[PDB]
DNA sequence: GGAAGGAGCGTTTTTTTTTTTTTTT
DNA sequence: CGCTCCTTCC
């Protein structure tokens, strides 16, 4: 058959990915260096740190990949005793390797690994470095115990730019022989909000619907991100005009009235304009209509009230 | 077989061509089939929208009539936990099709009852054997999942159902039965459906019984308010009128009998009024703040009983209050 | 020997002294209890619910009803958190307080009540042919302090095995009783005495003692301290008596709860001063309150009207406490931990009257 | 995959690991470090690069040690993250964002923030964004509530007007009655950071904050039902 | 004889349902 | 993070 696109079109070296151009830079300085320490790989989701890391290891040990690689991730086991025995015998395995490379172990989504196996992941970092390199990849760096990340160097991804989206968009089009308009592309980088991952799919999905990747046909399958949406409602300046916005745009849309309260909490909480008093009390009744909400209530005239309130707040 | 069924599993759209209302949804996937190009799917929107109805045919029409072979469907009632995803749709995902029927399908229906976990440890099982598995998500609240799982499904919106798509169904179903429909009874059916395919079937389905000889009876307007128990829009204009205008012992008089004349409850006559003054103009803002906190403040009241004279003289005064500033 | 609570309580409705009506009503109920309904009963602490309760039963079955014994039960919850109750009994009567088991109080309403319902109660018959069936009747101590789980648990169990079991629940305010319970429920209001029946009551166990008294004045001065809580008039009698060589006179104090005395110091001292400091040693007085198991809704009632006891506040001062009463008791009936919402009142009041 | 809520799941350290009983044992003792001070971390981090003076100078990175090693000082005390950070960093001929591992701010290091803010950030949003991001395992606990409530009062040794106090309190029972939701604490601990920075002033003279009693009331509690349960 | 820097203090810990890991089995 | 004492450095 045909894969679909997203993973049909993931990038098989450094050089073909895009954004967080220091960090992509740096990766290749040590690909061709040989000298890979401890990492973490923090960043939000579908911006290359898998795919980096893939193609960091696949750089580094050439034909030796087969052998000098141990990937494990959320979908395999990776408790205490898994330290115990394959890890370990991973990083005890004696293997011939070019000046400057090392195994390498490859935990993706780190963050959920189960403390016991943290704390055991410890003394094995400490005992086979010298022959075993870790690259850990995950959302929050946070989530790694701190003794772990004494010993691993930081690299945080940024969300990717328009321009960067729209290279790859271009590139893959190209590959493809898709007609598109640059309204097309910009409807598509706009509803994307950053995501590589979902601009693809949504690039896919309307050639696959139409061909032409147009606005008008990019915005019939793809919807405008509700986060945006329910600023506009929270910032609106009439309550009419805050209650239209509910009405037609979320409401009528199909739209939870959880996804639309935990949604407004959210975006109540980066609103840069609006002074802390009128912040936190808006927060106040967003949080007593969720309670609502919560217990059964999750009725649109109970929005309603809560935008009444912030608007009260507000004047 | 299908005779003894509920209405709402008789008329169960088998093929795509029977799903109605999601056009662009439909179109879109019908020709991702034909060219076989599907990619990992969220299906998100509200009840009763014809979700779980499209997969179901999207499979169907993938794999005929034997889908039920290489298609793994879960949902809810089924324990979904981290070794559930590490184990069964690990082997499923990671095994060859019956018949080299090219790739698999696995339905997450529900899948927003899925514990954090699970959800973690489907990402790489999605994405390593994407060749030879496609997945299905189906949601009503998006908030419950992960970011990542988000990320990587190619996301489609069921809409609320147009009265056009309802009206059509409700023509083939009349036709299906012996049933004769009127016009005010099809526009009081679409207003009370609120875009729920399934409340449409279960009121047709309750009016057919309540008609004495449904060979020859009609569905008129008075049949469906009385199976569905609810307010008629004249009760609630005069409810309302009695409210903005009559002092208030002519409103409590009003409010009273118009309830006890078809034994109507509170919240149902509170959300009509609710959807009648909506539409209002009012000159002062300040109006519909106290409409709205006030309302919502006894809607949650009403929610957990209490005293149904008192939260019915509290509406009344409620709004009264309210409109005092409109003077 | 016994207490005077206990030592001079009735037995039988006949015994009873006070309320008559009630006593009719009861002695109404008992003259067929072949289709006795379920019963609540509600009405202020300390009056004598309980002591109606076993009058009835007393006049049901008979003297044995007041042969009580106790049993411990134990409880497993789904965390394997093995934990007990105490279960009185008595040949023809089960007494148990669920609200004992905190959250957990579902759980013997599940498994307890509903197995002694399920065993339907049949002997052999001593003359006649055949066995016997007899309904078994099931006291509910503390009904009103049952989580809605335990009533919602309590409803189908008292509807389908009613032939089993008949109910008499006891409770101080039917606020937190959930309207199903009381739709299946025969409501009996039991009033306080009045003080002139606490009085004499109280002269009847004096004379009874041999206790010297000087006028019958303090007597009624008693009642007047009990705030119609009979219990607590016999309680402090007793201990006046002792505390003067069994005899009383017009200049003998009256001994209050030790809580009472220092709500009373709380409030004065609330009153006097209105500032953080202030407001930090009230936190240390209601934890050490709490410390002793003062249940804090109690705490917060019992400090509310002695601040409205208060002659130097004004009109408008009794009205803005009041008003965060009601407020705060809401917010201590919806809340988790309680300290919140008594220093939230306890701040009100002082900005109010600062 | 934990959805445990015990000790040693939420905290790992001595008295998680350890009980009461021998931590008080006569024949054990405790001694407690502290992170590396900035001093001595920047002394040893001028003793490597002096160690590297050839490949600092030939890499141009030279003229600029001590402008990174100031840096990295005052960003941990951590001493393997510090000589990671500047291998990382003098490794590289390009120029990325130095970073450190991060470190996680004490039961009493929160408290002081909400009270009486941060030196570093002057947007009260910013560092309660940041402390909920960062610190969500700490702020969740309801003992955090608990020591907010009864070390409030530590502000200008309790010198403040009773009208703050009754605001800050009186939120504090509103989020009781949340359920527990983030919005609730969130809502709380701006209230107070709010409240506080109306009031703050040069002139001010703060006292000691500590733990919250509960615990005492609760085995103080767990006392008289054992004694009642004996009376009964 | 001015700060500047630093250390030490300010502490204790079950419970509803439900899910999950670990160890011995 | 703030307060209270011992160095450390010029
Ligand atoms: N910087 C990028 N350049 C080119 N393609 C990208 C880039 N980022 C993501 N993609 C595309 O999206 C797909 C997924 O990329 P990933 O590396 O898996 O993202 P991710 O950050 O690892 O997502 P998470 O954290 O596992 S949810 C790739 O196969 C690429 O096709
Ligand atoms: N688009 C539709 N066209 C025709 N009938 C529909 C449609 N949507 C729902 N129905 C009818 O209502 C019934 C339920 O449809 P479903 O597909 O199960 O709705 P759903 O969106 O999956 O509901 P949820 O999200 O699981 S509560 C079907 O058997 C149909 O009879
Ligand atoms: N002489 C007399 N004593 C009573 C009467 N009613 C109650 N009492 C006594 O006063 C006390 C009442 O407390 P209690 O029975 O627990 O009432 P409850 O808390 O409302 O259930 C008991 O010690 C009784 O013995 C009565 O009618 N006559
Ligand atoms: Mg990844
Ligand atoms: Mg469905």
């Amino acid at each position: 058959l045909q894969l679909p696109w997203v993973e049909k079109y993931r990038p098989q070296v450094l050089s073909d990915i895009v954004g967080n151009k220091e960090t992509i830079d740096r990766l290749q300085q040590i690909a061709k260096d040989g000298n890979m320490p401890h990492m973490i790989i923090s960043g939000m989701p579908g911006i290359g740190k898998t795919t980096s890391v893939h193609c960091l290891a696949h750089e580094l040990l050439g034909r030796s990949y087969a052998d000098g690689v141990l990937e494990l991730n959320a979908s395999d086991d990776r408790g205490i005793d898994v330290v115990r025995n394959q890890i370990k015998h991973f990083a005890q395995k004696k293997l011939h390797l070019p000046p400057g490379k090392h195994k390498i172990v490859i935990l993706d989504e780190a963050d959920s690994m189960t403390a016991g196996a943290q704390q055991a992941l410890r003394r094995t970092m400490e005992l086979y470095s010298n022959s075993t390199r870790f690259a850990f990849a995950c959302n929050q760096s946070n989530k790694i115990i701190e003794p772990l990340q004494s010993r691993c160097a930081i690299l945080r991804y940024s969300k990717l730019s328009d321009e960067d989206v729209l290279k790859r968009l271009l590139q893959i089009i190209k590959l493809e022989d898709v007609k598109y308009t640059n309204d097309g592309l910009e409807a598509i980088i706009f509803t994307a909000e950053g995501d590589m991952r979902q601009a693809i799919n949504n690039l896919q999905s309307t050639v696959a619907g139409h061909g032409l990747v147009n606005a008008d046909n990019v915005f019939k399958i793809v919807d405008s991100p509700h986060p945006l949406i329910v600023k506009k409602m929270l910032l609106a300046s009439n309550l009419e005009d805050s209650i239209q916005i509910l009405r037609t745009d979320l409401w009528k849309k199909g739209y939870s009235s959880i996804d639309i309260v935990t949604t407004s909490f959210r975006v109540t909480k980066n609103l840069a304009q609006v002074k802390e008093s009128v912040r936190l009390e808006m927060i106040k009744e967003i949080g007593l209509t969720h309670m609502r909400i919560l217990e059964g209530v999750g009725t649109y005239l109970q929005l309603a009230s809560m935008l009444a309130k912030i608007h009260k707040l507000n004047n | 077989s299908k005779e003894n069924l509920p209405w709402v599993e008789k008329y169960r759209p088998e093929t795509l061509d029977e799903v109605y209302g999601q056009n662009e949804v439909i179109t879109t996937v019908r020709k991702f089939v034909d060219e076989g190009k599907l990619p990992h799917l969220l299906f998100y929107g509200p009840p009763g929208t014809g979700k779980t109805s499209t997969i179901v045919a999207l499979a169907r029409e993938i794999y005929g009539k034997n889908y039920s072979n290489m298609v793994l469907e879960l949902n809810a009632s089924d324990d979904r936990g981290i070794d559930v995803v590490r184990n069964q749709i690990k082997d499923f995902a990671s095994t060859r099709q019956i018949f080299s029927k090219g790739f698999k399908l696995i339905i997450l229906d529900e899948a927003d009852a899925m514990t954090n976990a699970a959800q973690n440890a489907l990402r790489r099982v999605i994405e390593r054997y994407t060749k030879n598995t496609r997945f299905c998500v189906l949601a009503n609240y998006a908030h419950k999942l992960t970011p990542a799982l988000l990320s990587r499904c190619t996301r489609f919106r069921f809409q609320p159902l147009p009265q056009e798509a309802i009206e059509r169904r409700i023509a083939n179903v009349l036709v299906h039965e012996k049933l004769k429909l009127s016009p005010n009874a099809e526009k009081a059916l679409i207003e009370l459906s609120n875009g729920d395919m399934r409340r449409v079937l279960n009121v047709l389905q309750s009016c057919k019984a309540t008609l004495d000889n449904p060979d020859e009876d009609e569905i008129s307007d008075d049949v469906i308010y009385e199976c569905c128990g609810a307010p008629r829009p004249s009760d609630l204009k005069a409810v309302l009128k009695s409210i903005l205008e009559d002092d208030w012992g002519t409103a409590h008089y009003t409010l009273n009998k118009v309830r006890s004349a078809k034994g109507l409850a509170l919240i149902d006559l509170i959300e009509g009024i609710v959807k009648i003054l909506e539409d209002y103009e009012l000159q002062n803002e300040e109006t519909r703040v106290h409409l709205l906190t006030k309302l919502a403040d006894i809607e949650y009241s009403i929610s957990k009983g209490g005293n149904d004279q008192i939260q019915g003289s509290a509406v009344i005064g409620a709004i009264k209050a309210s409109f005092e500033n409109e003077t | 020997m016994s207490l005077w609570v206990d030592k001079y309580r009735p037995k039988s409705l006949n015994a009873l002294s006070h309320n008559e009506e009630l006593t009719n009503f009861l002695k109404s109920l008992s003259d067929q209890p072949r289709d006795l309904p379920h019963l609540l009963l509600y009405g202020p602490n300390g009056t004598g619910k309980k002591t109606r309760c076993m009058a009835l039963l007393e006049s049901i079955f008979g003297p044995g009803v007041y042969r009580l014994k106790i049993d411990v039960r134990q409880f497993v919850t789904a965390s394997n958190r093995k934990l007990e109750l105490n279960v009185v009994s008595s040949p023809y009567h089960l007494e148990i307080t669920p609200s004992d088991m905190g959250n957990n109080d579902r759980i013997v309403i599940q498994e307890l009540l509903k197995e002694v319902a399920q065993m339907e109660q049949v002997d052999f018959q001593d003359s006649k042919d055949g066995l016997a069936h007899r309904y078994k009747c099931v006291i509910i101590n503390e009904a009103n302090s049952l989580t809605k789980d335990a009533q919602a648990a309590l409803r189908r169990t008292m509807e389908k095995y009613s032939k089993n079991i008949r109910l008499i629940m006891v409770c101080d305010s039917m606020s937190p009783i959930i309207a199903p319970i009381k739709s299946r429920c025969l409501l009996i209001r039991c009033p306080a005495p009045s003080d002139s029946e606490i009085s004499t009551i109280l002269s009847d166990v004096v004379t009874n003692e041999r206790i010297q008294l000087e006028t019958k004045d303090i007597l009624k001065r008693i009642a007047q301290a009990s705030n119609g809580n009979l219990r607590v008039s016999l309680l402090m009698l007793e201990s006046m008596a002792l505390n003067n060589e069994l005899a009383l006179k017009s200049s003998s104090p009256i001994i209050k709860p030790d809580w009472i005395i220092v709500i009373h110091k709380l409030t004065r001292k609330i009153v006097k001063e209105r500032s953080v400091n202030s407001l930090i040693e009230c936190r240390a007085v209601l934890y050490d309150l709490l410390a002793h198991c003062i249940p804090a809704n109690i705490i917060l009632k019992e400090l509310t009207f002695s601040l409205l006891d208060v002659e130097t506040l004004n009109t408008t001062n009794k009205s803005s406490i009041i008003e965060y009463s009601s407020v705060f008791d809401e917010r201590l009936s919806l809340g988790n931990k309680a300290i919140f919402h008594l220093e939230g009142f306890i701040a009100k009041v002082m900005c109010c009257l600062d | 995959n934990n959805y445990r809520k015990f000790g040693i799941d939420y905290t790992f350290s001595a008295e998680t690991i350890m009980n009461k009983e021998i931590l008080m044992h006569p024949r054990l003792k405790r001694i407690k470090f502290n992170p590396i001070n900035s001093t001595l971390l920047k002394k040893h981090l001028k003793f490597i690069c002096v160690q590297n003076m050839k490949m600092l100078k030939e890499k141009n990175k030279w003229n600029k040690r001590q402008e990174v090693i100031d840096y990295i000082a005052q960003e941990t005390g951590d001493i393997r993250s510090a000589i990671t950070t500047l291998q990382f960093w003098a490794t590289s001929s390009g120029s990325l964002p130095i970073s450190t591992r991060e470190s996680t701010i004490s039961y009493f290091h929160a408290i002081g923030k909400v009270i009486h803010g941060s030196h570093s950030t002057n947007n009260d949003n910013e560092m309660i964004n940041n402390l909920f991001e960062n610190s969500n395992n700490l702020l969740s606990k309801e003992d955090f509530k608990l020591g907010i409530l009864e070390n409030y009062n530590t502000f200008n040794k309790g010198e403040f007007s009773i009208s703050d106090a009754s605001s800050i309190v009186d939120c504090l029972s509103e989020c009781d009655n949340m359920n527990g939701l983030p919005e609730s604490n969130e809502y709380g601990l701006r209230e107070v950071r709010k409240t506080f920075r109306n009031i703050s002033k040069q002139g001010h003279n703060h006292g000691t904050v500590y733990f919250p009693r509960e615990w005492k009331v609760r085995k103080l509690q767990n006392s008289f039902k054992v004694q009642a349960e004996d009376w009964l």
